């Protein structure tokens, strides 16, 4: 598109709005100013400062009761009478007044210097009347670290930062930084972060005020601070305790954030030459900039290359890969779209009979003190019942689709979620991620049943440690986790309070696969690719540098079991691990 | 005054019933005899005529109540019957005492004299008394609002300078290394728990202080700490009356935590004031030479400055000083600070209610918890806020996230005008709510508690979002917590206990087979905690009966299984059995001892046409699970009978009513309600959008009977019982009840508190539609379908069928 239409094509959207041109220029006065956002950003504040700039007068009403309505109507007519602004917050929550709203806008003719401003979800419910109608505008997230930072510094007022002393600029600058960073680490979930947080504009309004507040308090009004005079940990402990951590969950995500913090807040006392990312591997870094005025960071800035990688984040750099191949096919969906404007329960019958061939029968294996043979049992009876359920509806739906026999509301019920090819809730007994189709549910019940007759003819020959166990393959691996703990401190005679875990790459553990690290004689060691597969895990529990790592049960990172603890090597670093996301997951 | 100008006709009836009543006075005392009274005819139809003009009186007088309110700022807090019983028994005074609990925090009641017109002081509900400085007279005849006015700048004074007399004989206790249990003793009995609590904190806070303006004296700080640690375990070890020992607990929780506190700024190197490893911690001054009584303490954090309100609290339950609940103080003073609402947020049972409760307790501030459900309207939202705004106390609204995305949205515009008047008043102050301006207190904060993802709840809007500083906790410290509350109920092996109590109840938590019925979470552990404490204590006083070692695991292991076992399928019995062996070793288990009762419901069961059992007889079960059920009614509120359809859970309940009946001699009363036949605004209340009038619902109504106590409702054991299903559309509105709150909040802002001898109980069939919320409040008794065998319905219907003739010696 650069080499057909010319290289400064889209280069407009990087920047940030100019609200101010577009309200007082291209919006007519009887057309309402739309303004979308998604979920977790709010536009009120961007209209708010726009009419304090302004100097004009807005009454704010948030829709959703009968008096909020009175007043809506109340201040629309006002405004169309004498010429003032009206806003009108949360207007998705009533399409069934936004209809008549719409009308009664048409129906009449305002005055000049008047407009509207609508701000709502982007929701469905919202009138295609009212969208026609209106001017719309689309509130997102800013694309790349550089638009993020120019945003950042648009928002906040140059009088802010220009007030004495002079390192506030560069301490306004580091926060911006540190704020995009995290903010675009939020789109390469869950490697960036664990969690879809709601990182917004609020948590930059607290942190630039704390900021201002801690640098007063430490400045009397002098001109100037010396770097080891800031207090640098009072911001850290309390960005990474009040404002950031606020929304924090995990113990990872929040050592995630301390070591963010950490690395940037310190800048070796504002010395020169620091290095802010490590944007590619071979020879190339990003630096601090030497100036010290907000002008020269704006600068700075904006004179950010055009490419951005996302190991400017600390992410690996082929964590856009599979996100990026899924954009680029959409848009090819969305252009097919495009252009394309200018019986069925013989082949269900034929499904029901392929799937069922990979599952045969279970056993059950019933009075002992071992708490592995109690743990297996239990786990070998809920697989057993789970088939046996299964089973019955197979033959069921079989028997409904050709056979004799009538359909009832269940069956049905089945059919239909079959036929649309998503679980159905009676089947969804353990753990799924994300809602993963019949298709590949079934072959992970096909990999359970298998691993629990392995289980039953290995405890129908003590016999049942020697065993290797999938750790993916179980209903519940916290309860194996548990067992195992208990088995062992049972039979050494020990204190269940004091055992700790050793892990070596004495019970056998597979499955358990790396997330862009590798492994070589229980020594870490980053690496490019996206997963390695841990031949066999061996778990010792003994009662008496190092990474710590999570084990999580499935890609999306939403369950933890236990947590591991691996040498790391000797050119490595703890804070890179743990800023490039490595984990260990059990299934795949 | 001027009552006959505003409502002349409302003034013409209550001449005529006025009237009326003259006459029938003098009627019954013309005759004193109940029979003579009875003679004259006409008196039923003359007390319904009566009535209903006074109903229709009360109904169209009630426009008077929102005038009355606008001149005492805390007389919104109480509902309108009430309100008109105070307003008419202002004369009376001493009927006043019983709602003096809505309108304070922890007043319960006043001190007064024979000649009944001077206040003498004010008394909480547990006997503690403060005695005023200065006492109010009534002797002037003012009116009510203006000597309530004066008795709570009385409190406030009166607290202030006991306070400070308090610090000063701290301070001078504190100068010696040395300390005499005896004058420690008397100390802590002389002054309040809180006014305790606070001198501690104040000593400790100035030590502190003095060290780090300078090594040696944080050494001698914390040797300090650990001598009076060491002197209040030694104290606590022994006989205490119940209000001192609630005393040296509370002592004892504060002292460990100023010791942790001391023990962290030590291992790190820490040489001036100034910095923020002791700025970060809750810092408190006292300024003596401060003319304003008031303003002579400052309690301060990072950057944020408070003045304690002085407001009587009683003694009520200090919280475990946990890293996760000072990181929360943090959050929500920096949040205070920004003139910004807090927002804790997370799943149910990490104490974050309970939190904010301590930090306003904490701070001196009045805080009111709200359940807030659908029905919380924007008008009722404006009321209660405005209420707040006048009283000038804090709001602590839990479960914000079901209240009807719309009406979410337009009470985001009143707390939007509540900040913004604070913010004009962090620099005759007031804002606009429901369409009036309202003067606002500087002590305002408003507090929201979300458990977001719990029953598919609304979300906030952005708007309303950007208006509270957020705060996740999920991981409670409940290391931390059991060994401080083990160490303050008094137990020499309390760590190791913790020890091995918690991680307990982490594999009890993930080994166990997966119910809908089944908590093992931080409410689930403070109860264990808090009945193993009075097991040990009805121990000691059983053995001294007849100092010396008590075997502290036995007394852990009985509490515990007293009260899991109960909830446990049949499946679950032997593993948590094996996982108690695997714990303690030497665990060993008793239990009986109820031969009493066990005869009486013998007695009972062969009444009422019943099958008994033993223990392994044929009712063994079913008698086992009555005797787990009764236990499970003295040490718990909120009680499910949970099990299939035919698992006797009826008849136990009612045989253990009756058996009760029988052993104490005290009538039991017991309500059976559907919540599902009735619809909740029928169960709960309506209120009515056109005028802001309140209906009971049937809930709602027995309660305000049994508060009421017209015909003697406290001295009986009532007992309410939802013979039905349970789901969160209406079990989530006793998410209140069944908490340390012990109350009921209704959309009109009146708070009904419930009185000690009613349990509330449920009859559920299934768990798979209740939240943790609700599960975790109860306490759980699984009646399995074997506990009521065929052979038992057999012999009942064979005795029915020999007895009790059909037609009702006969043929
Ligand atoms: N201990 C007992 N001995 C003999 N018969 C009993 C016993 N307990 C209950 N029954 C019989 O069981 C019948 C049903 O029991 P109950 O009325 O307690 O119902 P339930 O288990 O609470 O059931 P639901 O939940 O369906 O209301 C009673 O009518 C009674 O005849
Ligand atoms: N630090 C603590 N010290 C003592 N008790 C605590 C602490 N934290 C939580 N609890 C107890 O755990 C329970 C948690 O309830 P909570 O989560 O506050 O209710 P809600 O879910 O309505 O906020 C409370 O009853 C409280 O007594
Ligand atoms: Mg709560
Ligand atoms: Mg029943």
């Amino acid at each position: 598109v650069s080499t057909n239409l010319g290289e400064s094509f889209m280069s407009i959207m990087e920047q940030p709005l100019d609200l101010t041109h577009i309200v007082g220029t291209e919006v007519k006065p009887n057309t309402p100013v739309l303004m979308c956002s998604v979920p977790g950003y709010d536009a009120s504040g961007h209209v708010e400062d726009l009419a304090a700039e302004q100097n004009t007068q807005i009454t704010s009403i948030a829709i959703g009761s009968a008096e909020g309505f009175n007043q809506a109507d109340k201040a629309i007519n006002t405004a169309v009478k004498s010429g003032r602004w009206v806003m009108l917050k949360n207007v998705h929550l009533a399409p069934g007044w936004l209809m008549q709203l719409e009308k009664k806008l048409h129906s009449l003719q305002p005055h000049a210097c008047f407009r509207l401003f609508l701000t709502m979800e982007i929701n469905p419910k919202v009138p295609v009347n009212l969208l026609r109608a209106g001017r719309i505008f689309v509130f997102e997230p800013p694309p790349g670290v550089k638009a993020n930072m120019l945003r950042t510094f648009s928002s906040i007022p140059v009088s802010r930062i220009c007030k004495s002393p002079n390192e506030r600029a560069r301490l306004y600058f580091l926060l911006a930084w540190f704020h995009a960073i995290i903010q675009e680490r939020l789109r390469y979930a869950p490697l960036g972060w664990s969690k879809k947080y709601e990182f917004g504009e609020s948590d930059l309004r607290s942190a630039c005020d704390t900021v201002d507040t801690w640098l007063d308090d430490t400045a009397k009004g002098r001109q100037n601070i010396s770097p080891d005079k800031i207090p640098w940990s009072a911001l850290k402990t309390l960005m990474a305790q009040s404002i950031y951590g606020g929304r924090v969950d995990n113990e990872f995500d929040q050592r995630l954030l301390n070591t963010f913090l950490e690395r940037l807040f310190t800048t070796r006392s504002f010395d020169s030459e620091f290095k802010l990312a490590c944007k590619v591997d071979g020879h190339k870094d990003i630096q601090m900039p030497d100036g010290i005025r907000r002008e020269e960071f704006v600068q700075w800035v904006e004179l950010l290359p055009d490419t951005q990688t996302p190991s400017w984040l600390g992410l690996p750099n082929n964590a856009e890969r599979v996100l990026l191949t899924t954009q680029g096919v959409d848009m090819i969906s969305k252009m097919l779209k495009m252009q394309m404007l200018e019986t069925l329960h013989t082949t269900a019958s034929n499904w029901l009979h392929l799937i069922p061939q990979t599952l045969s029968h279970l056993k059950r294996t019933e009075n002992i003190k071992d708490p592995l043979f109690r743990f297996f049992e239990r786990e070998v009876k809920m697989g057993a019942k789970l088939l046996q359920d299964v089973r019955q509806d197979l033959a069921d739906v079989v028997q409904v689709c050709e056979g004799k026999k009538k359909q009832t509301n269940y069956l049905r019920t089945l059919i239909n979620e079959l036929v649309k090819g998503i679980l159905p809730r009676s089947w969804s007994h353990y753990t799924v991620p994300a809602g993963m189709t019949v298709i590949q549910w079934v072959s992970d019940f096909s990999e359970r049943i298998k691993q629990l007759q392995n289980i039953s003819l290995a405890a129908a020959s003590k016999e049942l440690k020697n065993i290797h166990v999938c750790l993916g393959g179980l209903f519940v691996p916290e309860a194996y986790i548990t067992a195992t703990r208990q088995y062992v401190a049972q039979a050494n005679s020990w204190s269940l309070e004091e055992l700790c875990l050793e892990v070596n790459v004495s019970f056998g553990v597979t499955g358990l696969k790396l997330q862009g690290a590798t492994c070589n004689n229980n020594k870490l060691s980053l690496s490019n690719a996206i997963s390695t597969a841990l031949p066999l895990t061996q778990l010792r529990w003994v009662k008496q540098s190092v990474v710590t790592l999570p084990v999580y049960l499935n890609f999306t990172r939403a369950d933890l079991i236990f947590t591991v603890d691996f040498e790391i090597a000797t050119k490595e670093d703890p804070r890179s691990f743990y800023e490039r996301g490595v984990a260990v997951l059990c299934t795949e | 005054a001027d009552i006959k100008h505003l409502l002349p006709v409302e003034t013409q009836r209550f001449q005529s019933i006025s009237t009326e009543f003259l006459a029938l006075m003098k009627k019954v005392s013309k005759s004193p005899l109940v029979m003579d009274v009875l003679n004259i005819q006409g008196v039923q139809r003359s007390l319904e005529r009566l009535a209903d003009l006074l109903g229709k009186i009360q109904k169209a007088l009630g426009e008077y109540l929102e005038r009355e309110r606008s001149s005492f700022p805390r007389f919104y807090f109480v509902g309108d019957e009430d309100l008109l019983e105070i307003i008419g028994n202002s004369k009376n005074v001493a009927k006043l005492q019983k709602h003096f609990k809505k309108m304070f925090a922890g007043v319960s009641s006043i001190i007064l004299n024979e000649d009944n017109s001077v206040v003498l002081g004010i008394s909480s509900r547990e006997g503690e008394e403060v005695m005023f400085k200065t006492p109010v007279s009534i002797t002037e005849h003012p009116k009510i609002n203006e000597w309530l006015t004066l008795v709570e700048k009385e409190m406030r004074v009166t607290l202030a300078k006991l306070l400070a007399e308090s610090v000063t004989e701290v301070e001078i206790f504190g100068k010696a290394t040395s300390i005499d249990p005896n004058t420690y003793i008397t100390w802590i009995d002389k002054y309040q728990a809180q006014l305790v609590v606070l001198s501690a904190q104040i000593a400790w806070s100035e030590n502190v202080e003095t060290a780090l303006s300078s090594a040696a004296p944080l050494h001698s700080v914390l040797s300090n700490v650990e001598v009076t640690l060491n002197v209040l375990a030694d104290s606590v070890l022994m006989e205490q009356p119940p209000l001192r020992r609630r005393k040296l607990e509370h002592l004892i929780t504060e002292l460990v935590h100023q010791r942790d506190v001391t023990r962290s700024l030590i291992k790190s190197k820490i040489d001036n004031a100034k910095s923020f490893e002791w700025l970060s911690q809750m810092r408190f001054y006292f300024d003596p030479k401060q003319t304003d009584v008031l303003q002579q303490l400052s309690i301060q954090m990072a950057n944020a400055k408070f003045n304690y309100g002085f407001e009587y609290l009683g003694v009520q339950d200090k919280l475990v000083q946990t890293p996760l609940t000072d990181r929360c103080y943090l959050t929500m003073t920096q949040a205070l600070e920004a003139r910004l609402g807090g927002s804790p947020f997370g799943p149910a049972g990490t104490g974050k209610t309970e939190s904010v409760k301590a930090l306003g307790h904490q701070l001196g501030r009045f805080v009111l918890v709200f359940n807030c459900d659908e029905t919380f309207d924007f008008q009722a939202m404006g009321r209660i806020f405005v209420g707040l705004c006048q009283v000038g106390a804090w709001g602590c609204f839990d479960e914000f996230n079901r209240l009807e995305e719309r009406m979410l949205s337009a009470v985001s515009q009143q707390v939007q005008c509540i900040q913004e008047a604070l913010r004009e008043h962090s620099n005759p102050i007031t804002c606009e709510l429901l369409n009036k301006q309202v003067k606002v207190s500087p002590d305002m904060a408003i507090f929201i508690t979300m458990n977001p993802g719990y029953a598919g709840r609304s979300n906030l809007p952005d708007n309303l979002k950007k208006l509270f500083r957020s705060l996740a906790m999920t991981k409670p410290d409940r290391q931390l917590i059991a060994q401080v509350m083990l160490y303050s109920q008094g137990f020499r092996t309390a760590e190791v206990l913790a020890n091995k109590i918690v991680p307990f109840f982490k594999l009890c938590d993930e080994q166990l087979s997966s119910q809908s019925h089944y908590d093992f979470g931080l409410r689930a552990l403070k109860s264990v905690l808090v009945s193993a404490g009075n097991v040990k204590r009805e121990r000691i006083q059983k053995i001294k009966r007849e100092a010396e070692n008590l075997p502290e695991q036995e007394i852990l292991i009985q509490s515990v299984c007293e009260t899991m076992v109960p909830k446990l399928v049949a499946e679950d019995i032997p593993l948590l059995f094996s996982l108690l062996s695997d714990v303690f070793p030497g665990v060993q288990y008793h239990r009986g001892e109820m031969t009493a009762l066990r005869e009486e419901l013998k007695k009972v069961c062969q009444e009422m046409y019943l099958t008994y059992g033993d223990g392994e007889e044929v009712g063994g079960m079913w008698v086992e699970k009555v005797l787990q059920l009764y236990q499970i009614t003295q040490i718990n509120h909120g009680l499910m009978m949970v099990g299939p359809s035919g698992s006797g859970k009826s008849m136990a309940w009612r045989v253990l009513l009756k058996a009760l009946e029988r052993l104490e001699g005290v009538e039991g009363v017991a309500h059976i309600i559907d919540p599902k036949a009735i619809s909740k605004d029928h169960l709960y209340g309506t209120l009515d959008p056109n005028t802001r009038e309140w209906t009971d619902g049937l809930f709602t109504h027995v309660l305000r009977k049994i508060i009421d106590s017209v015909r003697g409702e406290l001295q009986k054991r009532q007992w309410i019982v939802f013979d039905g299903d349970v789901d969160p559309e209406w079990v989530e509105n006793l998410n209140s009840v069944l908490d340390d709150n012990k109350l009921l909040t209704l959309p009109n802002g009146e708070r009904l508190s419930l009185p000690p001898n009613v349990r509330i109980m449920f009859e559920v069939q299934d768990l798979k539609y209740a939240t943790l919320a609700t599960v975790s409040r109860c306490g759980m008794v699984w009646f399995s379908e074997d506990v009521l065998s065929t052979d038992m319905i057999f012999n009942n219907f064979l005795a029915r069928l020999r007895s009790i003739p059909l037609d009702e010696a006969s043929p």
